[PDB]
């Protein structure tokens, strides 16, 4: 199916406590393969997947240079943004950056992303046409003008439509065994009394890859939001994912309900009924 | 300043069997800012040999982290995850329930 | 492979 490569960077200011924390991670789809942490020993970009280990020192030296620069840039940024908003050097602030590309099933380019957040909210984002900017406010407008004058969009387009995609293809090949795998969910249901007239039915999806999945509850074969609970998809710690969906029901009515499961490891959607 | 309260899920990597070794996980997500305290407890006492993922975040900029430790569940031993965050009046302790 | 476009805000 379709695939993606994304890099995430977090920079956090530590007033009265020295340099800002800087963490970077790179993902192919839902698999992380690289990391950089300002708080760790190496001060280098480190591999977090088997299929990236084969890259030579040229790769590691260069990516280490690159990410350190990202770090420097964000360090200046934090100072700049505090001024933009006339904030004090008492509070800690956060800068977040995310960029990457999507490729369709043909591994051809599909979409490009470059987004920037200050203190947990949109600041400036590159639009889908990769030629224009969305600025959250007038402070971000200043930044927009800077990046239009310096023609940053055009620089990003080259990367997102070229380098980003070409290297994603390379990881997909070298990591074929894992990245091109599809683990279908193992499913089961649980039942718990809530009072003596209500009971909870919980629909479980385990050991699946990738993480994209849909769990819906139907009642008499009709979709049911209402008394339903959907937890955030979670990592098992072994490359697979987990998720459950629950519904509270009147005792004696359990058989009215069915959980439906959609996942690309499943040729046909699963329908589950209690027992 | 966006403040988001962490969602906490405590659970095992593989289905739990008393006497068979496994991993205990604590997954905190949807929070902001990033400063967060995450501890795994056995019978109320904190566990030292715990690892964690590299900080990352979702489409909405909220953070998520996985804390995990190797363990062997038993009938008697109680596990929990203790989490502290500026959005919390007091630390939140979420017990592991295998039969969820 | 990461990007080498680093424009400051």
């Amino acid at each position: 199916g379709s695939h993606s490569m994304r890099y995430f960077f977090t920079s956090v200011s530590r007033p009265g406590r020295g340099e800002p924390r800087f963490i970077a991670v790179g993902y192919v789809d839902d698999t992380q393969f690289v990391r950089f942490d300002s708080d760790a020993a190496s001060q280098r970009m480190e591999p977090r997947a088997p299929w990236i280990e084969q890259e030579g020192p040229e790769y590691w030296d260069g990516e280490t240079r690159k990410v350190k620069a990202h770090s420097q840039t964000h360090r200046v940024d934090l100072g700049t943004l505090r001024g933009y908003y006339n904030q004090s050097e008492a509070g800690s602030h956060t800068v977040q950056r995310m960029y990457g590309c999507d490729v369709g099933s043909d591994w051809r380019f599909l979409r490009g992303y470059h987004q920037y957040a200050y203190d947990g909210k949109d600041y400036i984002a590159l639009k889908e046409d990769l030629r224009s900017w969305t600025a959250a406010d007038m402070a971000a407008q200043t930044t927009k003008h800077k990046w239009e004058a310096a023609h940053v969009a055009e620089q990003l387009r080259a990367y997102l439509e070229g380098t980003c995609v070409e290297w994603l293809r390379r990881y997909l090949e070298n990591g074929k065994e894992t990245l091109q795998r599809t683990d279908a969910p193992k499913t089961h249901m649980t039942h718990h009394a809530v009072s003596d007239h209500e009971a909870t039915l919980r629909c479980w999806a385990l050991s699946f890859y990738p993480a994209e999945i849909t769990l819906t509850w139907q009642r008499d074969g009709e979709d049911q939001t209402q008394d339903t609970e959907l937890v955030e998809t979670r990592p098992a710690g072994d490359g697979t994912f987990q998720k459950w969906a629950a519904v509270v029901v009147p005792s004696g009515q359990e058989q009215r309900y069915t959980c439906h499961v959609q996942h690309e490891g499943l040729p046909k959607p699963l329908t589950l009924r209690w027992e | 300043m966006i403040q988001r309260t962490p969602k906490i899920q405590v659970y095992s990597r593989h289905p739990a069997e008393n006497g068979k070794s496994n991993f205990l996980n604590c997954y905190v997500s949807g929070f902001h800012p990033s400063d967060i305290e995450v501890d795994l407890l056995k019978n109320g006492e904190r566990i030292e040999k715990v690892e964690h993922s590299d900080l990352s975040f979702s489409k909405d900029w909220s953070f998520y982290l996985l804390y995990y430790t190797e363990f062997t569940p038993t009938e008697k031993d109680e596990y929990a995850c203790r989490v502290n965050h500026v959005t919390l009046s007091q630390p939140k302790i979420v017990k592991w329930d295998r039969d969820m | 492979l990461a990007c080498f476009v680093l424009a400051a805000v």
